Formats: C-alpha cells, sequence, structure tokens
C-alpha cells in the first residue's frame, strides 16, 4: 500500500512538474527554431 | 483577372501568381504588403 501511494503521488507530481519548468521541453524547441532559422535565412539571402 | 495564375504589373511592381480578395484594413497612404523575409503579400488595385 504504501509503496502504491509512493507511485500514485510521484505520478501526479510529474505533470505539475512539466507544467511549472519553463526550459523542460527545451532540447525540441531548439531543433524546430533552428530549422526555421536556417529557412529564413535561406529565404532572406536571395535580396542581397 | 481573379483566380488565375497570373502575370501583374501594379504601378511598375510586376510579379506572377493568383490573387484573392482581401480582409486586411490597409492604411489609406500604404499602397504595398511585405510579409516576414521581404515577400509581396499584398497590393492595392491603383483603380478602384
Amino acid at each position: 500500500k504504501l509503496i502504491a501511494n509512493q507511485f500514485n503521488s510521484a505520478i501526479g507530481k510529474i505533470q505539475d512538474s512539466l507544467s511549472s519548468t519553463p526550459s523542460a521541453l527545451g532540447k525540441l524547441q531548439d531543433v524546430v527554431n533552428h530549422n526555421a532559422q536556417a529557412l529564413n535565412t535561406l529565404v532572406k539571402q536571395l535580396s542581397s | 483577372v481573379k483566380n488565375k495564375c497570373v502575370n501583374f504589373n501594379f504601378n511598375g511592381l510586376t510579379g506572377t501568381g493568383v490573387l484573392t480578395e482581401s480582409n486586411k484594413k490597409f492604411l489609406p497612404f500604404q499602397q504595398f504588403g511585405r510579409d516576414i523575409a521581404d515577400t509581396t503579400d499584398a497590393v492595392r488595385d491603383p483603380q478602384t
């Protein structure tokens, strides 16, 4: 019973920890931002 | 001419593409429209 209760509490706290952290999902966002930045600079360099 | 891939020349502004009725509010002193990366996106009809 104690182990099950501890597991339930930890799983419940996981979602709040993910929501509260500002840079928890940083790596995926950096990947997306790098791809977008590369495309943007490629498009903008046509004006040179 | 609308809804066809057309070669348009608006007061010297030359381009190729299809035209669609707009829903954005241009200011009376603005005649061009540019999106990010300086791509032409909207234009006012000089007559109507």
